[PDB]
């Protein structure tokens, strides 16, 4: 849940692999794109509520 | 005798330099640890919520 600890972006899982004198992690991340603009409001008034 | 005096001076100065280098190495290790902690805090508390 901590940001920028395993990979860059939201985290899904990881797989380890061995090395001659170490370990190599393969992290699977998730990255959004293809945005829009829209228009927003914080709340909606109706019947005084 | 000049070889003897120069040898004494050289070995003393070399020992002092070695001690200084060792102290610098220890300080560098400590500073590296502190900077790693600072980088972790900056990356996790600023770009997100803890």
């Amino acid at each position: 849940k901590r940001v920028d600890f395993c990979g860059k972006g939201y985290h899904l899982m990881s797989f380890p692999q061995s090395a001659p004198h170490g370990v190599v992690f393969l992290h699977v991340t998730y990255v959004p794109a293809q945005e829009k603009n829209f228009t927003t409001a914080p709340a909606i008034c109706h019947d005084g509520k | 005798e000049a070889e003897v005096q120069i040898d004494r001076l050289i070995t003393g100065r070399l020992q002092s330099l070695q001690t200084y280098v060792t102290q610098q190495l220890i300080r560098a290790a400590e500073i590296r640890a502190s900077a790693n902690l600072a980088a972790t805090k900056m990356s996790e508390c600023v770009l997100g919520q803890s």
